[PDB]
């Protein structure tokens, strides 16, 4: 029962960090990707968000 | 007239001399226009009127 139940887990873990740490990363990444130290964007803006 | 022609001579050098001092002065010019690019270059990137930002798309 007990090896059931941390399996269980660990199998939800894997689950929910594959699918939530993907989309936040990929969102994370496209900002990234977007900014720029050009005159025309706000640095403290940038690093901000 | 070699009196003469020696002090010419003179004269010479000394324009010489007042031509070095004044391209001494053009080279410090130059290098502190040089600074002022860079300072606009700085202020420019860091300006606080840039209204821009990555996008969440």
């Amino acid at each position: 029962d007990q090896w059931a139940q941390q399996v269980l887990n660990y199998g939800l873990l894997i689950v929910l960090f594959a699918a939530v740490f993907g989309l936040l990363m990929q969102i994370f990444g496209s900002y990234m990707a977007d900014l720029r130290f050009d005159g025309a964007q706000n640095v403290a803006y940038a690093i901000g968000g | 007239e070699l009196q003469a022609r020696i002090a010419g001579e003179q004269a010479a050098i000394q324009n010489e001399t007042t031509k070095l001092q004044m391209i001494a002065q053009l080279r410090q010019a130059e290098q502190a226009l040089i600074s002022e690019q860079r300072r606009e270059r700085n202020m420019r990137i860091l300006s606080s009127g840039n209204q821009g930002m990555p996008t969440i798309q």
